């Protein structure tokens, strides 16, 4: 009985399983249907490859080499689709975005 | 026993804090204005917090229980899991 | 006479310095100190991890930054430069707190 | 003005205005004339036989809590001239 | 006992997106708090839908359904096209 | 209607003598020390009466003079009524025999009602009327027992009986101490606006009797009071009006007045214009 | 150091002069409990201390309100 | 059909309090609309604090952190002394 | 035996059947204990028994013997608690204090 | 059915005087009534953006109340007198 | 003629008062239909759905003209202008 996980069927890198367990666990439905973690497990995916892709951007933008909580404050700010999902949000270490009002500059 | 430590917030920290909101010129009285919101806010939020760590008897509080308590706030933080 | 800047050239320099950083900007001690006197009314002995006391001071900077940004926007609005309490009052009356 | 809300009084602080000093001052007839509004007991029946300032009548709680209400209604906009014609117009109605 | 954690998966997301570029722990603990942000505001979202119209489980339809409604614009559009493929492929296989 | 009196031992004393009261005076209590309080005929209690929010959920009636409250801002009427017409050791003088004779089988509300159309008390009660709300009851000995007696109750409130009729401070310093308690619940650093005052009889009768600095301070203490009652209904509208014009035209106001500037200016608020100005 | 006790019976420390006045005195009670030194009258050994004077010219002392 | 609404023991209430005062139709569906709000929060509240101690049981301390955590101050109070009368008058008999 | 209701046992008027129900239907929890209901159905009464005292001292103020949405919105814009517990709720109806 | 444009002009002036009135606004600028229509287009176009996409999953073709009360639930604006 | 300033005072006691709709019903059902087109083609509404939409919209609506007065006024002015409302909504967070 070889074991192949059903995240490898449909080419993802997020536990479709993990995904499973937890919606089961979470009391959020009396039965969870087999299609719903694919498509949950997918968007997560895409959501972190856009956030990773920014991050990158941004962090290279600073020639450094690693993502710091600095390079993902400017990156989800910079974007307005992800400001606009997480305008609640605060990051730790994340400073603030580089802008001065205009009437403050000097006359 | 600890009295009056709302004076430990001094002068040069809300300037620098206002330095990076993008403020340029603060008058006199900002100050004391200012330290009373943040003991507004931190009576909130530390209000919540031990409620939280009432319920589960504990006598420590611990860095989850501030995290939820923020996320009741409607100031959900991220990086302190 | 040895060299006077100009009034608001060192708000530039401290605006620029202190918004391309991201260190805290509040003395640990201080903090730490308020946050157990403010804790000793609700239950005595209370004891806390440094985490708890690092994120409570990460929300409270975060925050009044933001007060700070709306309130200069206020004060700007109000054709002025320089923020007042009153500024502060309009924000938070505005934004739903009061 | 010394009624409208909008006065410069309203921001000042009476009780160190009007003190031992700011009635020495004033002139002796003024002094008297001004006297003559304070209480029977107030005005220290002086060796000269002039009613003198007691060391301890206008450093009052009576008459800094009196000041204090004075300014607060000046705030209030009691001391106008129409709130002090709408006054008249109810103690005529009350008599 | 173990703390479970997104650590691994974010991992090589990274380096399938940028070969050459590190992470630090810190922005792993804030990647994995907004993974599991989602994943709860998505979760509780496709709840309360499906206990509005009276059913018992939760399938795709819920679940694409809750991501049109949080995700703006063109972020619900490639969501829900990434999670269509990923539907067909799985139930293909 | 009627108006509230500042909870002054010295207007109560003032109240008393113009109700035509004799030979009785009222002290204030400062402390709860036994020492404080010695041969009393009545206390007097002022907390609150704002508790009103968590609404909605025996022969002896024919003796005790008990007074409904009516009207409003007759709560120190009604608790000196309390304290006099139920104590038979002072002179309660002819306006007070008088209203006991007439009111005596009247019915609580019917003594009230009777009360407050009583000419003499109104003025007296209205004499010091100026040009969170607090509320005043006593503490009586009737018959050897405690009773309570506010006119926001349906009838005096029996605590036990007395240890003596001439002695019965210790048995009231406890159920004061439990309606402090109460208002602050528990600790009682949260609420300090109670005020306990005692009827006694006339301190200087009882020297005289036995001092002369004694009876010199207590001439001294009802100067006072002539002169707190003289301040409280005394207008400074225009001796203050006075004052300000003269100082302005001799001209030192001005200056007087930038110099004592109560507010920091430059910040937001209007500092107004200059005295005699527009 | 003196000492001022309430009717409550409240303790309050307070770091003074002998050339303090009684408002002084008043102004650090209200500064330590938010009550106005104008409703506040202290007591010094059975008697009142009038406006005006200073601690010399009369600790545990006793505060009164109005 | 039956739709099942709270107006007959919202009526019991304003009998309680107010004898003879009457409710129109609007504020009967203001009412339940009210009661049915405040019900979901304080079950939701009780949810995830329960959850959070990984616990399976909603008691009535969950009920009572809940209603602390929510209502402000004097409503808090009232409603926890309330609370505690009720279960213990309940609890004996 | 006789049948003697849940709600009558605590001197309670809502239902604490239905509340039970409710909190087992809504998914809220595994298992449920049997003195929640009691607590939740106290706690909507106490909340409910304020709004309607308040309402009703509106519309005592306003001559009228029958409650409408406008004397409930005055009602809870005029209480501190009330309001700062409703500040995200529109109420249909209910217009504006006058100010 | 007719084809609706220019609805936002169905707004009219003294619709939104009375709107401001009701506010306790004294006095009012010309761009007052453009800016107003504006914002009015925009809560709009998000309340019924939701809508439709709640009455989109139960698959029906009538938009009824409870949907317009979730999505106004769902942005923070609960709205009592229609139920839910 | 009365001073300019005076209808606007009647008109504020006189709709501050009343709790009747403010906008005109098919107006406001025909902006509805139109902008609802767009997402989905031939929808249908009961009319309780519309009546909630007109009423959300106006509290919202007025809250925000409150808010604007505020900021009007902090700008010692008393007359709104588009500045004003654009400030309400950025300190909102709207936008």
């Amino acid at each position: 009985a070889k074991a192949k996980t059903r995240s490898s069927r449909a080419g993802l890198q997020f536990p479709v399983g993990r995904v499973h367990r937890l919606l089961r666990k979470g009391n959020y439905a009396e039965r969870v249907g087999a299609g719903a973690p694919v498509y949950l497990a997918a968007v997560l995916e895409y959501l972190t490859a856009e956030i990773l892709e920014l991050a990158g951007n941004a962090a290279r933008d600073n020639k450094k080499t690693r993502i710091i909580p600095r390079h993902l404050q400017l990156a989800v700010r910079n974007d307005e689709e992800l400001n606009k999902l997480l305008g609640r949000v605060t990051i730790a270490q994340g400073g603030v975005l580089p802008n001065i009002q205009s009437v403050l500059l000097p006359k | 026993v600890l009295r009056d430590n709302i004076q430990g917030i001094t002068k040069p920290a809300i300037r620098r804090l206002a330095r990076r909101g993008g403020v340029k010129r603060i008058s006199g009285l900002i100050y004391e204005e200012t330290r009373g919101v943040l003991k507004v806010f931190l009576e909130n939020v530390i209000r919540d917090a031990v409620t939280y760590t009432e319920h589960a008897k504990r006598k420590t509080v611990t860095a989850m229980d501030v995290v939820y308590a923020l996320k009741r706030q409607g100031r959900t933080l991220y990086g302190f899991g | 006479k040895p060299h006077r800047y100009r009034p608001g050239t060192v708000a530039l320099r401290e605006i620029r310095r202190y918004q391309k950083s991201t260190e805290l900007l509040i003395r640990k001690l201080p903090f730490q100190r308020l946050v157990r006197e403010i804790a000793q009314d609700f239950k005595t002995d209370l004891r806390f991890q440094s985490s708890a006391v690092m994120a409570l001071q990460e929300a409270s900077e975060a925050y009044l930054v933001a007060l700070f940004e709306d309130t200069n926007l206020c004060a700007i609005h109000a054709k002025r430069v320089t923020i007042m309490p009153k500024d502060i009052q309009l924000a938070r009356r505005i934004r739903g707190e009061r | 003005d010394f009624e409208t809300p909008g006065s410069i009084l309203v921001n000042t602080n009476l009780r160190a205005l009007i003190n031992s000093r700011t009635f020495h001052a004033l002139p002796s007839h003024f002094q008297q004339q001004l006297l003559f509004l304070l209480p029977e007991v107030d005005r220290q029946v002086g060796t000269d036989g002039l009613l003198r300032l007691s060391s301890s009548a206008l450093n009052n709680e009576f008459f800094t809590h009196a000041a204090q209400s004075w300014r607060e209604r000046l705030a209030d906009g009691e001391f106008t001239h129409e709130m002090q014609v709408r006054i008249r117009q109810e103690m005529e109605k009350e008599k | 006992t173990r703390k479970e954690s997104y650590a691994i998966y974010v991992y090589k997301v990274l380096k399938q997106v940028h070969p050459d570029t590190g992470i630090s722990s810190k922005a792993m603990s804030i990647m994995n708090s907004f993974v599991n942000d989602v994943f709860e505001r998505i979760a509780g979202e496709a709840s309360r839908l499906a206990h509005y119209n009276k059913r018992s489980t939760i399938t795709s339809r819920e679940i694409q359904t809750a991501v049109r409604l949080l995700l703006p614009g063109e972020l619900a559009k490639h969501a829900v096209s990434e999670g269509t493929k990923a539907v067909t492929k799985y139930t293909s296989a | 209607g009627w108006l509230e009196l500042e909870s002054d031992p010295g207007l109560f004393t003032l109240l008393v003598e113009d109700f035509g009261v004799k030979g009785v005076q009222v002290e204030e209590i400062y402390d709860l020390q036994s020492k404080c309080q010695g041969p009393v005929y009545g206390f007097i209690f002022l907390f609150k009466w704002i508790e009103e929010r968590r609404s909605r959920r025996d022969d002896i009636v024919n003796n005790m003079f008990f007074a409904h409250q009516l009207i409003p801002n007759s709560c120190a009427t009604h608790a000196l009524l309390s304290v006099l017409l139920n104590c038979s050791s002072v002179d309660l003088g002819p306006t007070l025999s008088r209203m006991k004779d007439f009111t005596k089988g009247f019915s609580p509300e019917s003594k009230g009602y009777a009360i407050g159309n009583a000419p003499e008390l109104a003025k007296a009660h209205n004499s010091h009327a100026r040009p969170e709300a607090f509320h005043f009851v006593s503490y009586v000995p009737i018959t050897g027992r405690l009773f309570e007696l506010d006119g926001l109750k349906v009838y005096p409130i029996d605590h036990g009986p007395w240890g003596e009729d001439e002695e019965w401070t210790d048995k009231a310093r406890r159920v004061i101490m439990e309606r402090i308690g109460l208002a602050t619940a528990g600790e009682p650093y949260h609420d300090i606006r109670f005020n306990l005052m005692a009827v006694v009889p006339d301190r200087r009768i009882k020297y005289e009797a036995r001092y002369e600095a004694c009876l010199k301070e207590e001439v001294e203490k009802r100067k006072k009071f002539k002169i707190d009652d003289q301040r409280r209904t005394h207008n400074y509208d225009e001796f203050i009006c006075t004052f300000i014009s003269m100082l302005a035209q001799e001209g030192m106001l001005a200056n007087l007045v930038e110099q004592n500037i109560s507010v920091r200016r430059r910040q937001g608020v209007s500092i107004g214009r200059l005295h005699k100005q527009r | 150091q003196i000492f001022v006790k309430t009717l409550t019976g409240k303790t309050i420390t307070l770091e003074v002069e002998p050339s303090d006045t009684i408002e002084n005195v008043k102004a650090k009670i209200q500064d330590k409990e938010g009550i106005p030194p104008d409703q506040q009258r202290l007591i010094f050994a059975g008697k009142q201390l009038e406006d005006g004077r200073t601690l010399s010219d009369y600790s545990t002392l006793h505060l009164v309100l109005r």
